[PDB]
């Protein structure tokens, strides 16, 4: 498991991540976005098809912490559970589109929310969850709730720091987890001090990675947390974000050290009956729209999704007018072949020194 | 301030869960109550002597098929759907605007109001607030619905839809001119997010109607997001006026709801099992297509009070459903109403004699057994008003 930098230029790090032990991961890049532990509406077969699909793929504490029962009585882990059973998994803590209510964060425990009833988890319960999931990377947990006062700030980088160590220790004597990797989570809300201070201690410890925890908006005030974050990080490690997937934001990031991406904003996109147009080599476009009623082309022209390849706008809002699941399938892939594309756009940029070209080209859209 | 339909008798000490009486044309109607459909139970081949036995002293009417027949017409010329239908207790009608309508029949929705299509691009039919007024003043119900902007839905269109439903609701009120004889109620939007359906409940309780429904929450949602609308819904809408909760239906979403504080319900899915064999009861239902009750004498519950379980036996209804299912299908149906009234009778009756989260534990405890066994939302629902298994 090591992080090789092809090329560093303006800030922007390109490389690849290798020996996950024959899997690799581009960076900069995105995670596959799933929700209980489906990419959404889409099934493997179709994932497969789709072009520049990530290597990793993000499962949410959330929506699986309520299925840890079965998940212990199965024994091989969630990823051969849902039937993927040679691919990568990250697990982050948090679902960022649905991530459930505030305030229930303690030194002691968090909780999560999936579709039923709050799963209040200490050290030890998180860590006999994660024994059930056994995922190749897992954040850590963490209280990122100091903005959702340099008392609350304070305290969720200590908090985290008590989690990490925790965690850390129980790793060690476990025979599951000894091929998984602990993310550290900086912390510390919108308090500099403490966001320096979570980085610091941190990297102090044997982590495989950092997630930059707290970012969601992304304000320039936090953008600049953020670059004040990641010059305390060490270079060959990755570099996580929640919360930030689209497209702006995510080149801000890119500019300020950060690697690896979530893609929930395709699927926001699709949920609103929208698809992905934006040119990266309208933004998007509302398929409801009357104007697409009797409209053969494609979502996109020139786009080989199994979507623009066989279908037209005309019956994609024919179908979301009718409320079937066809709909979602079908701009599910578009969008994530879109928004992938973009991720491959972004990594050709670097290697050729374009990366600015193309950051006006995406705002212009905007 | 107009006059109240609702007074309260009980509220539970512990959680609030409300005991209660609406003072309606047709009839006083207790509270919490869930209200069939008449016309599902017509179907089914129910009397009105059979519904008023079990108890029903309001049903609902689907304005949507009523509309298509027999029309609104034919109903004036009866006096009304109380004559037509020989129904002489409460009605409650919605709007007609998305009740039982398929997306197949519906155009986009504009200001003006809800589009219906017609067949092999025929022309389409325009259903205003102002003409949802003028059906449902035909139909002569007790309570009439709103016309609402309802939506399955991310997106702008839930802020737009909701918005929309406030000033619909303007335009009902203004169009309905006899609150005298028929009573209106609001239909709470918003969707799963709190701060759009926060919104709706903030304006449209500035309205001065008799009764609020919370609307866009029978389905699609996880359980979590559910109950966390409904408790949203109930701590922002009056406690003087009663509040419906529309769509649902299931027994443990009942017991959970009365006690985060809502009056009526409505669902046709529990009523409708019947249809493939299914009988209600306080262990879950019986399949009574299986094998196992083909010698099975006893009745579907010996404490039922409906006629089917004081006649016939489980191995009778399993031959039946076998070989004259549709006589099999009057008496399931017969005997699931009789289980939904009777569940919400015995929760009313808990109320009055302030032992009702002893009554949530029993009930509980006989559909699931232990704690840990119960369905984790409503475990935590329960918990927020008090009641602990
Ligand atoms: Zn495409
Ligand atoms: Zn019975």
């Amino acid at each position: 498991p090591k992080l090789s930098l092809i090329k560093v230029v303006n800030g922007c790090r390109l490389g690849k991540i290798q020996n996950l032990g024959d899997c690799t991961v581009d960076i900069p890049g995105c995670l596959l976005y799933t929700r209980t532990g489906s990419a959404p509406h889409l099934t493997h077969q179709t994932l497969r098809n789709i072009h520049g699909v990530p290597g990793i793929a993000q499962l949410t504490l959330s929506s699986l912490a309520e299925h840890h029962e079965v998940l212990a009585e199965y024994k091989k882990g969630v990823g051969s559970f849902i039937g993927m059973p040679e691919s990568l998994f990250y697990c982050s803590l948090h679902d960022p589109v649905t991530p459930g209510p505030a305030g229930y964060v303690t030194s002691k425990s968090v909780s999560v929310w999936g579709f039923g009833g709050r799963v209040e988890m200490t050290v030890s319960k998180f860590m006999a969850i994660q024994e059930a999931l056994q995922p190749d990377w897992f954040q850590c947990l963490s209280d990122g709730e100091a903005s959702c006062s340099i008392k609350r700030a304070r305290k969720s980088v200590d908090r985290s720091l008590l989690f990490l160590d925790s965690c850390l220790r129980l790793q060690e004597e476990s025979e599951v987890l000894q091929k998984s990797v602990i993310i550290g989570v900086i912390e510390g809300g919108d308090v500099m001090e403490e966001r320096l201070r979570s980085a610091r201690e941190t990297a102090k410890r044997p982590v495989g990675g950092f997630l930059l925890d707290g970012f969601q908006g992304v304000t320039e005030t936090r953008l600049h947390l953020l670059s004040s974050v990641t010059a305390e990080l060490p270079e060959d490690k990755p570099r996580l974000i929640c919360g930030v997937s689209r497209p702006d934001e995510v080149l801000e990031c890119i500019e300020r050290g950060v690697d690896l991406f979530e893609s929930f904003f395709p699927y926001q996109v699709t949920e609103r009956g929208c698809a992905l147009t934006f040119t990266f080599d309208s933004f998007e476009i509302n398929l409801k729209e009357k104007k697409y009623q009797e409209d053969f082309d494609p979502l996109v022209r020139g786009c080989s999704c199994y979507c623009c390849k066989n279908h037209t706008r005309a019956y994609i809002h024919h179908l979301l007018m009718t409320n079937e699941l066809l709909a979602g399938v079908l701009l599910m892939m578009h969008n994530f072949e879109h928004y992938f594309g973009f991720f491959c756009s972004i990594r050709e940029a670097l290697k050729n020194d374009t990366l600015a070209q193309l950051k006006e080209l995406i705002c212009r859209q905007m | 301030s107009a006059p109240r339909i609702m007074r309260l008798v009980a509220e539970c000490s512990r959680s609030g869960a409300r005991a209660g009486e609406l003072r309606l044309p047709h009839g006083t109607v207790a509270t919490p109550v869930f209200m069939p459909v008449g016309t599902q139970a017509t179907m089914k081949g129910i009397t009105t002597e059979q519904l008023d036995s079990l108890g029903c002293r309001i049903c609902l009417g689907n304005t949507y098929h009523l509309g298509l027949r027999p029309g609104p017409e034919l109903i004036r010329k009866a006096q009304g759907l109380h004559g037509f239908m020989n129904w002489p207790h409460n009605l409650l009608t919605d709007s007609g605007g998305f009740q039982m309508v398929s997306l197949f029949s519906l155009s986009e929705v504009t200001e003006e109001g809800v589009h219906f299509r017609s067949p092999y691009d025929g022309e389409e039919t325009l259903l205003s607030p102002e003409r949802s007024v003028e059906i449902q003043n035909a139909l002569g119900s007790d309570i009439i619905m709103q016309l609402d902007h309802v939506v399955s839905v991310t997106g702008p269109l839930v802020e737009e839809a909701m918005h929309r439903s406030v000033r619909w609701l303007d335009r009902c009120i203004a169009a309905h001119k006899h609150p005298d004889k028929q009573n209106l109620f609001a239909i709470i939007q918003g969707g799963l997010n709190a701060d759009l359906r926060t919104t709706c409940l903030k304006e449209m309780t500035k309205r001065d109607v008799p009764g609020f429904a919370i609307g866009g929450l029978s389905g699609g949602e996880s359980k979590a997001q559910f109950w966390k609308m409904v408790a949203l819904s109930t701590s922002m809408l009056p406690k003087d006026k009663p509040r419906y909760l529309m769509g649902v239906g299931y027994a443990t979403d009942l017991v959970v709801c009365v006690a985060l504080g809502c009056d009526m319900f409505d669902c046709v899915y529990p009523t409708r099992t019947a249809r493939f064999g299914s009988a209600l009861v306080p262990t879950g239902n019986l399949q009574l297509k299986k094998k196992q009750y083909a010698k099975d004498f006893s009745p579907i519950n010996p404490e039922c009070p409906c006629p089917t379980c004081q006649t016939h036996s489980r191995a009778f209804l399993h031959a039946l459903l076998h070989s004259d299912n549709t006589t099999a299908l009057h008496h399931l149906t017969v005997h699931n109403i009789a289980y939904q009234l009777q569940l919400l009778s015995a929760v009313r009756s808990s109320i009055l004699e302030q032992r009702f989260p002893d009554f949530v534990r029993n009930f509980m405890r006989t559909m699931y057994g232990d704690h840990s066994l119960c369905p984790a939302w409503a475990v935590e629902a329960l918990a927020s008003v008090g009641i602990m298994l």
